[PDB]
């Protein structure tokens, strides 16, 4: 049998064909491969955009226009790439939520580099949104890069060193395009290490109980379910591309960047609004920035906060409710982030901001200790 | 990695299975399917719905206040 | 930081998910832009050739390009000169740069219109409501000379005098050039200017929905087919006693 | 011992530390790692050039100028990248020559993808030399792309489809920059499969005899020899960068591209001159192109031409002489390729061209059969 | 397709591997370019600020930039206008485009000189030999009016009249402005124009050689140190009998 | 891959080795080194040199012809 002994097809076999997998993993386990597909789509649409895009402020806005009007089928490539990025962040957030609800974070190595995979995608989509060089691109790029000015002593030096000047200008757009090109390949490399550590143990499953007593081969059972899921992923993408391309995009980005005046109200893309809300919830520069970093780096210390003698929340009602109060709370912070710093959105943004950190750090750890005592162990 | 034949130990368990060409891929899809969906939502609705209703109430109040907070008063 | 009034939703014939633009109204809308708007507003990203096969023939669009003079060169002596437009030329800019534009428009800058529908919330609903929505200032608002009251514009004070009115032009097909007619036709054209792919994307969208309506249940059926071995499997535990 | 059980450091251990290696591999085995270093250098210098380069004909020439004059230490980055590419091709040609002389091609999988690694580097350096958009860049790009017009029936369609027009212009420079960016990462992926198949067997050695009876660990013995070799690789590069940057570069490339007249005599970079000579040796369009393809694809069928009962040429004097007549013959074709199609360089170019294919296909296969009979087996 | 005569190698003081440019000769060479060459030849890639700290002070180079007028704008009225140069301006182009240049130079195009030494085989040896190498045509060669014989130019017929001669300018430091002097100074400046990094790269080159002369034998010594276990190992074969 | 302890079979072979801190890294570098380089070049020069001398002769002849082939003749 050559499938099991060829040094190249051996690694494919042990990952997609004869890999033992649990027999009961639900649709929430489909998002791992949809992330891979999303990445592949962003490579290909991204690559075919880079063959017609130019990286300088004078014609960066116009080269994207040139794609949507003049090159054959470039407008569809461009909206696939724009909406593909948003589908990427849908899958990312389901992927993480699956890991929290069902306790998959106990795979420390897999989980802790998963956090790294989250940061690098954010850094990618950030440096992608700058490239069309619209108004939102420019000033969104200005707010973000100035976060480093809050670091004491060395702040301004790192910002102007990143900028290559005294503000985001021609030098930034060129290097950001270079970074946006190369990072998605680094991502693919780390995603391969994601799987390598994963296969060390195999998948968790909805129950949190070892599935060694009842495994099925990945092929044909999860190859076909991953196809079906991908076909629903294409459906989601194409509905956005072909019936609502500017639903998630802001209108202000359709006016060339102006370094002299801002829009009266700026809002990130939806997938960053929850974190922008946390930033604005503090009337301090360095405080807001640190609260923004810990908002995402909180994931790295979830495994240290596991108190339950059970792994999944499937059998933990009191943790379920606190889990869904976090989704609603995160859905609240997303709403505030899309609204102007005005009454009562300000005070709401602070209460939802505490509730975020309060749930993860206090309410959920102690909630697991209670239900352990309710079960007499 | 991990292989079949080195996973775990099992004894005295029998599995009967039928070929996929001998049976129906959609058996009682609506006859047994819908009652199972009702049981599944019934069993979890109280754990999921409240926090999202709580969000709905904050969302309408906050906009309702903001939408009129910039109205003018006679003073 | 003023109060805002947002535009209502007008029933454009291209509003629906599968509904194409009305190309006769586009044709009329181009005539509005040329005769009325092009003297203050640029369209830096539309060329005469884009009209071919949408609302004018190639011969018609060629004749249209030659009705204006554009700069070309250098010739063999190193001098710039003027010749009539061709299909490959972009629509002439009314001003060489925005600084001249502010000076010619009491300090205000008419924006480029290539993307105007996409760069403002409400699209043609906003533009239609703005053009047709001028009215006398309410009691207590006194605008400085040079500015005009328009309740849909942010701040309600706009530097553009009402640009359209009954009979500003006559349409080629005899359609009465009423203010509302002119607004409807120019708005349809501006949608096309900002989204020329509009009709083609909806035709693709229809094909995408039909293929998905086929492929989703068939792929679902393949999943259920393979999985049926497991979904109907039966277990029994028979330990020794 | 964690070095042997951590799933990540396991793969490093079995490749650079505890990997068994022969005890007698000479300096000709140093060029494998120098290729890796060369690749890393071309990534880094390449990346830092891409942060200041612009990809359109109007300012593509000027952006490279902008690097060599205005950006801090960009001129040294740029000559490192230009001369790094030439060092890459030195190492490539030593690497292959090592494989032929010592018979390493019997590792079919490793060898046959090595051929693929040669083609992709050529395709990279080709699409790199176009980017500065000088005269040699433009017309060298014109001669090459028109090779596809020789394919019957579908020739012109593939050329104009590659071009994105009716000649090499703005559309080509943009996509060629996109291809030049992404290909060196594909190379690194295939270089990893190069090693994977290699480790299946281990290294050959100067004798062609199995070294299983006498192996030494790769560390510290070949880690230090690879360092020493790399330090001599930096020496070669820096002598070119800091004392002779325009020795291999042609002067004509310092004039912006002109699509209306050619230079009276065009010459590729040195690492392609031997193959350009083979192309010009035939007064036929399709004939010259096929003779050019087979000039490199001849490597794929070397293993089928092995007749000796011994593996290395160390004990085969009659094959040694034919091997060095091939290096001289290849050194001859390099000279012709750098000279204008005029008497007597024309007829010399044809005789050296036959001698190339005559040696590989006839003289060396039969030369191995002789020396087998001289040794009575 | 004519016969060629290649230039000999002159002993420039920057010829050696570690030898820097002579910056006084650069200074004189800039004066030649400004007064004589800049009226026909552009230098699109050199700016006044590049002179600072090489051959002129900042104050000197600023005063030099203000001696010419350059275009700037738009102002608030949308008009272009002229102001004196500043350090950030590139050297003024003599013609707006090459078509005007051919018309002003009997059809020939004086190339940009920013890179001239690097875009022709022989560099300053070629340029020095060309400028100083004009002579009467040999017997039997009759050049059309407008063209000038120069044996170093390909084809021996060049569209540039001899541009330098005794006393075309006076140098600031009193140096006799002989043809050969003028050629030597302008050639040194043109090398600097094409390779401003010249001196710095040689200083680095010296440091690179010295570090390598240290690191190569030390790293060699580490290799031999570890390998000595193997290079002096002794083997013996003792089979049972 | 391949590991130490699974390579091959060896019997009755003794290896003596000295520590690298007990011996000299450059022992008789010129005393024994140069005579060995002479033996190595002597042993291979006849197999390497001829084809590159053959190239040298073609190279000088070809340029010598070309360099003067474009000279003029009285006819
Ligand atoms: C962004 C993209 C996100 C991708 C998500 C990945 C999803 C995935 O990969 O798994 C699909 C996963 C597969 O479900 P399954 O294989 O049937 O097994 C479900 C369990 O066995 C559960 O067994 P069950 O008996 O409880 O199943 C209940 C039954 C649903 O029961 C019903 O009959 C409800 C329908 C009410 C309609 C009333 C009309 C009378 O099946 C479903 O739950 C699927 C609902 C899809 C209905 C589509 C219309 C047909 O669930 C789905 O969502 C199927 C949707 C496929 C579209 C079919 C369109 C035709
Ligand atoms: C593009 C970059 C290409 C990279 C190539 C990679 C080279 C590599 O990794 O292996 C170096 C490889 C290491 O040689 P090895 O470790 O000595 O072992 C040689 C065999 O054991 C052979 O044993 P042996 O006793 O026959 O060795 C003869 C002895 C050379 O014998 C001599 O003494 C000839 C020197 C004549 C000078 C007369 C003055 C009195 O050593 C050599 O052959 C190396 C020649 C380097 C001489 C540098 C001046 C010291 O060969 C070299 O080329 C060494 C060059 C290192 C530079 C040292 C500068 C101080
Ligand atoms: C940091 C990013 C912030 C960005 C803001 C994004 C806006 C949020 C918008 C909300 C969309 C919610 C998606 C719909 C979820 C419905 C779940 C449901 O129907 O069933 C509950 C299910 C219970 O099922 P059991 O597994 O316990 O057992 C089954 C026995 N038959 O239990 C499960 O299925 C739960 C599995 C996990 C669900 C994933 C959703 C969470 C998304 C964000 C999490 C980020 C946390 C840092
Ligand atoms: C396709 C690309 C074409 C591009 C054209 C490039 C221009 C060519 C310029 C020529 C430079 C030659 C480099 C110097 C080689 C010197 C070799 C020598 O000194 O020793 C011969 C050696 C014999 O040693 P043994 O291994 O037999 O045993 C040793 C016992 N003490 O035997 C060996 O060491 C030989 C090992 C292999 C040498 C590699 C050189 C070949 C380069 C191109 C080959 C391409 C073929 C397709
Ligand atoms: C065709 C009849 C026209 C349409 C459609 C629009 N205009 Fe104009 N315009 C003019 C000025 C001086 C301005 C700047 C006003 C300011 O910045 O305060 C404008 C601006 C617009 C806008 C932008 C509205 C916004 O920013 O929200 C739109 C949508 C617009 N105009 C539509 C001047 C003139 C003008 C000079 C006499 C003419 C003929 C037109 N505009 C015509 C049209
Ligand atoms: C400073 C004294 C000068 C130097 C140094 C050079 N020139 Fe000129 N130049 C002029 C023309 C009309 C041409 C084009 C000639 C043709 O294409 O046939 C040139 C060209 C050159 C070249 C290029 C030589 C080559 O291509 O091999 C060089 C190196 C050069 N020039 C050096 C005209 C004029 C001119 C107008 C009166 C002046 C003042 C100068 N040139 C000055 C210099
Ligand atoms: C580009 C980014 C990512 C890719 C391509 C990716 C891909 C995958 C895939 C294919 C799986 C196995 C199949 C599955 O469970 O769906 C998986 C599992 C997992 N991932 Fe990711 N992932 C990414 C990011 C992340 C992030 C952001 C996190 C957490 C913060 C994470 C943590 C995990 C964990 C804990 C598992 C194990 C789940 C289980 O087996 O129960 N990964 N990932
Ligand atoms: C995970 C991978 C990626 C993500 C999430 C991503 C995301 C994005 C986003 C959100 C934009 C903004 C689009 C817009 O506002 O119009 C963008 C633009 C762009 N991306 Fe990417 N991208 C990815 C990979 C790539 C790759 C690999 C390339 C090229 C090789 C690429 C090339 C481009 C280009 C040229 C643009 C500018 C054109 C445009 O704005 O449409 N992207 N990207
Ligand atoms: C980017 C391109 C390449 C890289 C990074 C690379 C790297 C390496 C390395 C590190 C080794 C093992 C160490 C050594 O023998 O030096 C090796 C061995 C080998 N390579 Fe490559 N190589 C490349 C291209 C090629 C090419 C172009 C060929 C042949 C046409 C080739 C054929 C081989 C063979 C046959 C071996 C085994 C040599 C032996 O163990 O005796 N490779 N390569
Ligand atoms: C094996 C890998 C590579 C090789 C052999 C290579 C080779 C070359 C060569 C020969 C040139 C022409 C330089 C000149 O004539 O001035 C060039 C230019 C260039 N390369 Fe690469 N390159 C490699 C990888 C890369 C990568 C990975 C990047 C970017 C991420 C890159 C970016 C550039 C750029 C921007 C230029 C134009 C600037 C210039 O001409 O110096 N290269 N490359
Ligand atoms: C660079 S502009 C930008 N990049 C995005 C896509 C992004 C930011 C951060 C991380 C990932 C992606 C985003 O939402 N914005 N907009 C924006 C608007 C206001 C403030 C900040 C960003
Ligand atoms: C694209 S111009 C070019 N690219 C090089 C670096 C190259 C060509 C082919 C393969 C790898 C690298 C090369 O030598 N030339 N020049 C040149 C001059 C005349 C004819 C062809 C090429
Ligand atoms: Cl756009
Ligand atoms: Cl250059």
């Amino acid at each position: 049998n050559i499938r099991k002994s060829h040094p190249l097809m051996k690694i494919v076999n042990n990952a997609f064909i004869d890999l033992p997998a649990p027999s009961n993993i639900s649709s929430w386990w489909n998002f791992g491969s949809l992330l891979g597909i999303c990445l592949i789509l962003q490579i290909l649409t991204g690559l075919f955009l880079a063959m017609h895009y130019t990286s300088d402020t004078t014609t960066a806005f116009s080269s994207v226009t040139h794609i949507c009007r003049d090159v054959n089928y470039g407008w569809i490539i461009r909206y696939m790439h724009a909406n593909g990025a948003s589908m990427f962040f849908i899958c990312l957030y389901m992927h993480v939520g699956r890991g929290l609800y069902y306790g998959s974070y106990t795979f420390l190595e897999t989980w802790n580099i998963g956090v790294i995979l989250l940061l690098t995608v954010m850094a990618t989509a950030f440096m992608g949104y700058v490239l069309p060089w619209g108004q939102m691109s420019f000033w969104g790029a200005t707010v973000i890069t100035n976060l480093l000015s809050a670091i004491p002593y060395i702040g301004t030096n790192l910002v102007e060193w990143i900028w290559g000047g005294f503000s985001v200008d021609k030098a930034t757009l060129t290097r950001f395009f270079a970074f946006h090109f190369i990072l998605p390949f680094i991502i693919m490399a780390i995603a391969m290490v994601h799987l390598l550590f994963l296969h060390e143990t195999g998948s968790n499953n909805p129950t949190g109980i070892s599935s060694d007593v009842d495994k099925i081969p990945f092929h044909p059972y999860y190859t076909i379910k991953d196809i079906l899921g991908a076909l629903l992923l294409i459906l989601a993408l194409m509905l956005l591309v072909l019936f609502a391309p500017d639903l998630l995009g802001d209108p202000d980005n359709y006016t060339p960047a102006n370094p002299l005046n801002t829009p009266p109200h700026i809002k990130p893309e939806w997938y960053f609004l929850f974190a922008y809300a946390i930033l604005r919830s503090i009337p301090n520069k360095l405080g807001g920035v640190l609260a923004l970093a810990f908002s995402i780096l909180i994931l790295a210390l979830i495994p240290l906060l596991h108190t339950s003698k059970q792994r999944s929340m499937m059998f933990r009602p009191l943790s379920q409710c606190l889990f869904w109060a976090l989704v609603a709370d995160l859905l609240t912070l997303t709403w505030i982030g899309g609204q102007p710093v005005e009454h009562p959105y300000i005070t709401i943004g602070q209460l939802a901001s505490v509730l975020y950190f309060l749930l993860i750090l206090v309410l959920m750890p102690t909630a697991g200790t209670i239900e352990n005592k309710l079960l007499k162990w | 990695g991990r292989q079949f034949g080195h996973l775990t130990r099992v004894r005295h368990v029998i599995t009967y299975s039928l070929s996929p060409f001998e049976q129906r891929a959609f058996p009682h899809y609506f006859s047994k399917g819908i009652p199972n969906v009702l049981r599944r939502t019934r069993a979890c609705i109280l754990r999921v719905a409240p926090p999202f209703v709580a969000f709905y109430l904050v969302y309408t109040w906050g906009t309702q206040e903001f939408e009129k907070s910039k109205r003018k008063n006679p003073a | 930081s003023d109060l805002e009034l947002h535009p209502p939703s007008y029933p454009w014939s291209h509003r629906g998910l599968l509904s194409s633009l009305d190309h006769t109204s586009i044709r009329r809308g181009f005539q509005v832009y040329k005769q009325v708007c092009s003297s203050c507003h640029s369209m830096d990203y539309v060329a005469y050739r884009h009209l071919v096969g949408v609302c004018y023939t190639e011969d018609e669009a060629k004749a249209l390009a030659e009705e204006v003079e554009v700069q070309d060169g250098p010739n063999e002596d190193g001098e710039m000169f003027m010749r009539p437009g061709k299909l490959s030329d972009y629509f002439p800019k009314p001003y060489p740069n925005p600084e001249a534009a502010r000076a010619a428009n009491n300090g205000a800058l008419p924006p480029d219109l290539s993307y105007i529908v996409r760069a403002r919330h409400g699209g043609e609903d906003y533009v239609f409501s703005l053009l047709t929505g001028y009215c006398e200032p309410p009691t207590g608002v006194s605008l400085r000379e040079g500015l005009y009251f328009n309740p849909y514009f942010p701040g309600q004070a706009i530097g553009m005098a009402p640009p359209i009115y009954n009979e500003v032009l006559e349409f080629d097909d005899g359609t009465p050039a009423t203010m509302s007619q002119v607004a409807k036709d120019v708005c349809t054209f501006l949608r096309w200017a900002a989204e020329p792919e509009h009709d083609h994307r909806k035709r693709m969208g229809l094909k995408m929905l039909l293929m998905m309506g086929l492929l989703l249940p068939l792929v679902y059926a393949m999943k259920r087919h393979k999985w049926s071995v497991l979904k109907s499997r039966k277990l029994a535990y028979r330990p020794p006693k």
